[PDB]
């Protein structure tokens, strides 16, 4: 079981703010991270994966970054539709496990 | 566009088996790795397992060997069977299917609906 | 053979030398006798070149298990070519049973251009 | 380069013929270079031969979790040529890096000879 | 010729971890894949699970997942740690490498001379 | 779980006759079986795999046969270092699971 910290559980923002969200992992997952973003009563969308690359369809100011084994999830504009829960997901090792989730708050 | 949808009942009695359903449309459920991934309400998600089509099934072990899953290639479906549960299983039940970039992946990049199950 | 081919290209156009010739030929002969061993091979399956990962997943795409081989064969060529992501599960895809070189090389020149 | 052959092999030797002459030499050109190219390809790395499973327990050998490749990695290239017995376990064995075509001629030709 | 030796007590107390080790001379423990297999006193064989060095291991359902085998390369030892026992877990305990014949094989041709751990 | 039978508990031979040991899977094994023998006080010998495949050293005097799911160990000639007890294990599928052993007595 490898541990996926999440910093801060909540961040507060506004629209148009460069956001960031930190993961952490227990142990090094080379880079098998997954940044994923859930609305209030829907599922989550699998924003980037491998820690670095972006989803089709997602739009492109969601970054990350992997510095080490902390990772980093950016948005470099907070729109209006982009205030939700953000979860580290790693896939290295087995079971698969997420992060606490970070709640980007207004 | 693959549209996955969950069925089952949300009022499963405590130490009772619980049943869920998952229809795959608009896609085949072969070819893919399958995960049942739980998110207890207020909490944070909890992957309860995966299984290929034509392969083996990975649990959590945190859920002590009480859970398996299955795969009925004929309907498109994707079953999950949550033997005796607590208080603490009443959750929203997804079934995702799995990235494949050049390799199937660790990722869910298509989601259910989410069905939300109370045990109570 | 190579006095036969010699004698063609003579008829077509109208001491070491000659021994020097029929040994170019006798080589040429047998690089051509290579190549042909070479599509022979291909074609019976004997030649086990690995079918690219598909961009998509793919019928043929599955875990190694989808690689089951029979408890009493004894062959001595794997059934799959595979790769396993740091990223995620084992991926799988069967190797063709005749033309796999040729197969590859179709799949590589479309990929590549 | 085909009137440079043909100009060679007429002094080791010392209209349409010619046209077929120099069409054959084309031709054989062609052949020459399709070898160089495989053989190229071969060095490099590019063809994805699989080697032969080894008939006893070797440090080549291993599960598909020995297939790592990573997260980032994009590659199109099987890393693995693998069998799974209905008997037992999934059996793994690396694609040579290099001048796996031929290495797996040698193998091949090593167990049947 | 490969010679595995089991080692551990013999006396692991009730609601207990049992540890045993198997060390491998003559060879190499990584390269092949190394199970442990338990006879009751009087009963049948009963295999508790599967391990390679270079991947994953496999255990028995059976066992409830209280149950951890791994392999120590530098050693050339094989550990399995058997948690929480009860009387159930008095056996003779053997490590067992599998049969290799062009691929890895679920046979176990070289066994361990066992070592009978007692539960009371 | 694939359940494996054996028949009989106990056979009752002397020496130098056909003895058979006849195994049952509860499902198809794709001829996964193998034969073990078991001394008193020893470890268990990998007699045959894949239900027809003699071991290296083993005495050709055994034979396996895979009629159907139903397996047979035969014994020519049953040597008096052949008096143990003779193991059937599945390998098709996992957990890998032994049969009930036949104790081949005097």
């Amino acid at each position: 079981d490898i541990q996926m910290t999440q910093s801060p559980s909540s961040v507060s923002a506004s629209v148009g703010d460069r956001v960031t969200i930190a993961c952490r992992a227990s142990q090094g997952i080379s880079s098998g991270l997954a940044w994923y973003q859930q609305k209030p009563g829907k599922a989550p969308k699998l924003l980037i994966h491998a820690a670095s690359s972006l989803q089709s369809g997602v739009p492109s100011r969601f970054s990350g970054s992997e510095s080490g084994t902390e990772f980093t999830l950016t948005i470099s504009s907070l729109q209006p539709e982009d205030f939700a829960t953000y979860y580290c997901q790693q896939a290295n090792s087995f079971p698969l496990t997420f992060g606490g989730g970070t709640k980007v708050e207004f | 566009q693959v549209q996955l949808q969950e069925s089952g009942p949300g009022l499963v009695r405590p130490s009772e088996t619980l049943s869920l359903t998952c229809t795959v449309s608009g896609g085949s459920i072969s070819n893919d790795y399958w995960s049942w991934i739980r998110q207890p309400p207020g909490k944070g998600l909890e992957w309860i397992g995966q299984i290929h089509s034509k392969g083996d099934t990975n649990y959590n072990p945190s859920l002590k060997s009480r859970v398996t899953i299955s795969v009925d290639t004929s309907k498109n479906q994707l079953s999950l069977k949550v033997r005796s549960v607590t208080a603490a299983d009443t959750a929203v039940y997804y079934c995702a299917r799995h990235l494949y970039r050049y390799g199937y992946r660790n990722y869910f990049d298509y989601w259910g609906q989410g069905n939300l199950v109370t045990v109570s | 053979i190579p006095q036969s081919l010699d004698s063609w290209w003579t008829s077509l156009n109208f001491y070491r030398w000659m021994a020097l010739r029929r040994f170019i030929i006798f080589l040429f002969i047998l690089l051509l006798a290579l190549i042909f061993l070479l599509v022979l091979l291909d074609y019976q399956g004997m030649l086990p070149v690995c079918p690219l990962i598909p961009g998509s997943s793919t019928t043929s795409t599955g875990p190694c298990r989808t690689c089951m081989t029979t408890a009493q064969g004894t062959s001595m060529y794997p059934s799959c070519c595979c790769t396993k992501p740091s990223d995620g599960n084992c991926t799988c895809i069967p190797i063709p049973s005749s033309w796999a070189f040729g197969k590859f090389l179709w799949e590589w020149a479309s990929a590549r251009f």
